[PDB]
């Protein structure tokens, strides 16, 4: 016969518009579409998510975090 | 497959063309891959001198 | 109204139940002491000490649930301090001359820990209250226990690492263990501790960096704080000046050769690797050093080492003309790979020269092994321990040494393992001779005197020279020695300003 | 005798290190009878000062100077209080925060002293501790601003804050030991 | 040879790197992506043998630390995508087959920003995170255990297998579909189940 | 016979001086001045036999004239 000391077992956390601001994802800013006259390029980040640059610089000018996966928000300067 | 599509995607907005993110968006929207995937199609097609870079407005890139 | 009920109703109530007792107890106390005594036997879901944990449990936490400093979180806060500090106090008086104090205490930090979020939920401040515990527990020790204790966190760390290093199938877990064990030690940071464990870490780690690392950087990027003066990051930038040095003196190889070769025509051996170290971050005991060369090394090699030397004195040249000048004092220590036959030895400097003794000789006698040495031969008996043993090719006996005859193609590392050193009243003889100096420099200079620095430069002198014009009384001394004694005298009225 | 208090006395065997109480964690000199620990002015030049009436806790500039520096103390004892009440940090973040509060608090208290003070050349001292404490001060300020906790779970430039503190420990036990 | 040429200055080193680059560069995609494939290999093997290994080892491994600096010309060229995807598929049973040692760590101190995506150091930070968890799950437990108590405590007043639980996200480990477990009490004793 | 492979020598650099402290700043003399502390830092010495940073002394020296630890002359003792 035989007896377990130990173990490890694993397992996955299984489970798109800009969501921070909830406009269609090409689609333009609800902030400044109030104020109609449509300025804000997108931006990507390490994180692998894309939202709105007024978004982005709004949000991280209050917190410095990544709005949707907890992580510091890096600005992605890869192939630029 | 990545290169002609983004080279498909270059062609329609002809001298317009757009800022790299957008295009990432366009052509990930197309799929249905990672963004970096992309970039590195770019980066490999740039090399290729097929597309250049606008030096006026270095945000958008150009077809050539 | 909730504010003016619960502050009127708790505050007064705890105000009152965490205040010491003349006999210095509070009743609080008393329960969170009984609860980690319970704790130690309250996993049996049907027994009494279950009933009790949950209600001590309850309890705390809706004491504790209100906060958002605070009026009643102090007294709270205290109370956990007061009984992790007497915990600790209590184990560190029972074992702390055991052969397994480290784990131990490590042990404990992690159950306190685990107890204090399971009572009050994560919070921080009670963190700070455990850290300031241990500290206090440490404070209120004797100077000799306090010695070895740091003592026995260096010989910790030292073979945790050692055995990481040599150990492949479990060295893995040590190294693991280590990560999670560093934490406690973090404590000794703003503690004298923190002086007197600095000493013994630079020890063990000028051994352990002379036989072998990248795994001391990764350890000092967690205990860097730990030491005062930081010596033990400065050793490490010495190493890397020392591979700049190398790198130096090729270029400056090839440049002579040029230089030559321009003047004329104008009309199969060993690899040296020198390393240079630096006085002011790097323990090394006089005993130790190599006097004369050419007495004790072949010719090839001194040659190189001579050309070296060359090399660093022209190139301390330039501003630095005027100044002191640098020079170059060789060593007993390093490493050697040798290859005989088919294995591949690995040895010690020492070792290396009793070895290449024998090239043409097949037996040399102790006695003038260690006449020629020069050196004091506990030192010689230590590097033949592992020579005389079963791997090692040299026996002694009565003794003459001779070789082991043959009996495969595997590497045989054998160097003399790290040889610890333990704490056993010099400090005071040692305070006095250096007194009697300093009155004695003071009486000869009369109403003339001397300035601080002075006093100092010329008490300094007097030591380097040393009071032996002697072995029972004659160690270095520093800029804090004389300060100390002169503070004393002072306080004597011997010396005005 | 230990003043605040508590009855454990007090004695200093060689200046190496420098000690307060070990039970309440206070400093004062032997030499005079004054609850504090004046490093720069001698025991005379403090009872001068009190008998004449100061700032305790040109010459209105002075006073100005001293109240400045105690206010960055009780700016240093917020920060560390706002830290220590939040609802545990990582270890090294948590550990290097407390000691740099440790140290500019007793930086700013001997700075504080040393402004107190009026061929003496103790003017590059308290020059460069002004310049490293208040250099301490702004990376603790950067790395300051809006959820705390969050904050600190992110922080590198720990490594200048090292160095920093260090320095600092330096230049406090050289004015200690030349005073 | 550069140093001994035209002297130690800063310009030619990064001169010598471009070259490199534009080297690397100007070669075909299957040789690239043997190249990248050949390099992780290393790393790879470097590490399981300086671990495994005794002396032997910690003599390849401060050579290990000096190759590193000719690999990272590959930043911020084409070829770092494929370089971290082959260099994700080795982590992960590295990983699996021993904890996250200082060795991991200290190589991504030294090559983390060649990386474009930062995928290595999310796994393992993903490690650590799940430490974490298992403590909340102690905790949890106990205030289940006081309920109960507290609830039967009211109405009277009217020798075992440890086991670790290990969490990965799917956007950083490259887990194939093939590994799953799908009727768990089925092919698993009943207490680990439970 | 036995035969070397590689060897790694080790060796100490030695002063003539066995102040260990500059004077003029109270900084462990080995390491850098004050003054390139804060933002080529070389000690020297004089026939007095007290040693300094080069910077400290020169300082000291456009402020004064004598040497500020024995109230002499003060003398760059080359080599
Ligand atoms: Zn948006
Ligand atoms: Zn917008
Ligand atoms: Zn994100
Ligand atoms: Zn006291
Ligand atoms: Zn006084
Ligand atoms: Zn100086
Ligand atoms: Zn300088
Ligand atoms: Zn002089």
């Amino acid at each position: 016969r035989f007896e377990v000391k130990k173990w490890n077992a694993v397992a996955l956390w299984a489970w798109d518009n800009c969501a921070i601001c909830r406009n269609h994802i090409m689609d333009l800013c609800i902030e400044c579409q109030a104020n109609q006259a449509e300025e804000c390029t997108v931006a990507w980040g390490v994180c692998n998510h894309a939202f709105h640059f007024h978004c982005i610089s709004r949000w991280l000018k209050t917190r410095q975090v990544c709005p949707l996966d907890n992580r510091e928000w890096e600005f992605q300067k890869y192939g630029h | 497959l990545l290169s002609c599509l983004l080279v498909r995607i270059l062609k329609a907005h002809g001298e317009k063309g757009l800022h790299i993110d957008q295009l990432v968006c366009l052509v990930l929207e197309a799929w249905q891959c990672t963004s970096t995937d992309v970039l590195s199609c770019i980066l490999h097609l740039l090399g290729q001198g097929y597309v250049k870079r606008r030096d006026d407005r270095p945000q958008i890139l150009m077809y050539a | 109204l909730g504010k003016t009920c619960w502050e009127a109703l708790v505050s007064p109530l705890v105000q009152n139940i965490t205040s010491p007792d003349a006999e210095g107890v509070s009743a609080l106390g008393w329960l969170l002491d009984q609860y980690l005594e319970q704790r130690e036997t309250s996993r049996n879901p049907l027994s009494r000490a279950a009933s009790f944990a949950s209600r001590v449990r309850r309890l705390c936490h809706l004491l504790v649930h209100v906060e958002p400093p605070s009026s009643s979180l102090r007294n709270i806060t205290q109370c956990w301090l007061s009984v992790v500090q007497e915990q600790v106090s209590r184990f560190l008086a029972a074992a702390w001359r055991a052969p397994d104090f480290v784990p131990r205490y490590c042990k404990l930090y992690e159950h306190l820990q685990r107890a204090g979020s399971e009572l009050f939920g994560p919070r921080a401040a009670f963190m700070l209250a455990l850290r300031s515990g241990f500290s206090g527990a440490l404070l209120q020790q004797s100077f000799l226990t306090a010695a070895h204790m740091s003592e026995q966190f260096a010989r910790y760390i030292d073979q945790q690492i050692q055995g990481g290093l040599i150990g492949g199938a479990p060295g893995v877990e040590m190294l693991g263990q280590l990560q999670r064990h560093l934490e406690p030690i973090m404590v000794l940071s703003g503690l004298e501790l923190a002086t007197t464990f600095e000493h013994f870490y630079q020890h063990y780690m000028a051994d352990r960096l002379l036989s072998f690392s990248w795994l001391e950087g990764a350890v000092l990027e967690q205990i860097g704080l730990c030491f005062p003066n930081r010596l033990p990051q400065l050793m490490l930038q010495s190493l890397s000046t020392s591979e700049e040095l190398q790198r130096q003196f090729h270029l400056f190889q090839l440049q002579r050769l040029d230089k030559l070769f321009l003047e004329q025509e104008d009309e199969p051996s060993p690899a040296i690797s020198i390393l240079v170290l630096s006085p002011r971050c790097w323990p090394v005991s006089p005993l130790c050093y190599l006097y004369h060369p050419r007495k004790c090394l072949p010719t090839e090699f001194c040659d190189a080492l001579d050309r070296f030397s060359s090399f660093y004195s022209q190139s301390q040249n330039h501003v630095l003309d005027m100044g002191p000048h640098r020079r170059l004092q060789w060593t007993w220590l390093g490493r050697a790979e040798l290859q005989f036959g088919k294995q591949i030895l690995h040895v010690s400097t020492v070792q290396m020269w009793l070895l290449l003794k024998f090239n043409q000789t097949e037996e040399v006698s102790v006695e003038t092994l260690l006449k020629d040495s020069d050196l004091s031969p506990e030192l010689l008996l230590q590097a033949l321990v592992p020579l005389t043993s079963g791997n090692g090719p040299l026996t002694l006996h009565e003794g003459v040494l001779r070789l082991h005859e043959p009996g495969s193609g595997e590497a045989l590392w054998l160097i003399p393992p790290q040889a610890y050193l333990n704490v056993e009243r010099t400090l005071e003889q040692k305070r006095n001779l250096l007194s009697c100096l300093l009155v004695r420099i003071l009486k000869a200079h009369g109403e003339k005197g001397l300035h601080i620095d002075q006093l100092v430069c010329l008490v300094l002198e007097a030591w380097q020279k040393g009071p032996n014009p002697g072995h029972t009384v004659a160690v270095a001394c520093t800029s804090t020695d004389v300060l100390s004694c002169i503070l004393h005298l002072l306080g004597q009225g011997y010396v005005k300003r | 005798w230990c003043t605040n208090g508590c009855d454990r006395i007090l004695c200093r065997q060689g200046l190496g290190c420098g000690t307060t109480c070990s039970k309440c964690g206070w400093a004062s000199c032997f030499n005079c009878s004054f609850p504090e620990a004046h490093y720069p002015a001698s025991c005379g030049h403090m009872s001068q000062w009190v008998d004449d009436g100061g700032y305790y806790d040109r010459f209105q500039d002075y006073n100005e100077r001293c109240t400045f520096h105690h206010q960055a103390r009780e700016f240093a004892v917020n920060l560390r209080n706002r830290v220590s009440a939040i609802h545990v940090p990582p270890p090294r973040s948590f550990t290097f925060l407390n000691d740099a509060c440790q140290g500019l608090e007793q930086a700013r208290k001997v700075l504080a002293y040393a402004c107190v003070y009026s061929m003496d050349v103790v003017e590059q001292q308290t020059e460069n501790l002004e310049l490293h404490t208040n250099a301490l001060q702004i990376l603790l300020e950067e790395t300051l601003l809006r959820d705390l906790a969050s904050s600190l779970r992110l922080l590198d430039c720990l490594s200048t804050g090292m160095e920093l503190l260090r320095r600092i420990q330096e230049r406090l036990l050289a004015i200690l030991q030349h005073s | 040879a550069g140093s001994e040429l035209f002297g130690p200055r800063a310009a030619f080193m990064l001169a010598l790197r471009s070259g490199f680059s534009g080297a690397l560069l100007q070669q075909s995609f299957l040789t690239a992506a043997h190249m990248s494939e050949q390099f992780a290999r290393y790393i790879d093997q470097q590490i399981q043998g300086g671990l495994i290994g005794g002396a032997p080892g910690v003599e390849m491994l401060g050579q290990l630390q000096r190759h590193l600096e000719p690999i990272m010309v590959l930043s911020g060229l084409e070829l770092a995508t494929t370089f971290e995807h082959f260099y994700q598929h080795y982590m992960a049973d590295r990983l699996l087959s021993f904890g996250s040692s200082w060795l991991e760590g200290a190589v991504l101190e030294q090559i983390g920003l060649c990386f474009p995506n930062r995928l290595p150091q999310l796994m393992l930070q993903s490690l650590s995170t799940s430490e974490e968890l298992q403590r909340q799950f102690h905790l949890f437990q106990l205030q289940r255990l006081d309920k109960l108590f507290l609830e039967q405590e009211d109405e009277e007043e009217k020798p075992s297998p440890a086991i670790s639980i290990l969490v990965l996200s799917p956007r950083c480990w490259p887990v194939s579909p093939l590994c799953y477990l799908y009727h768990p009490r089925k092919c698993l004793p009943t207490e680990f189940c439970d």
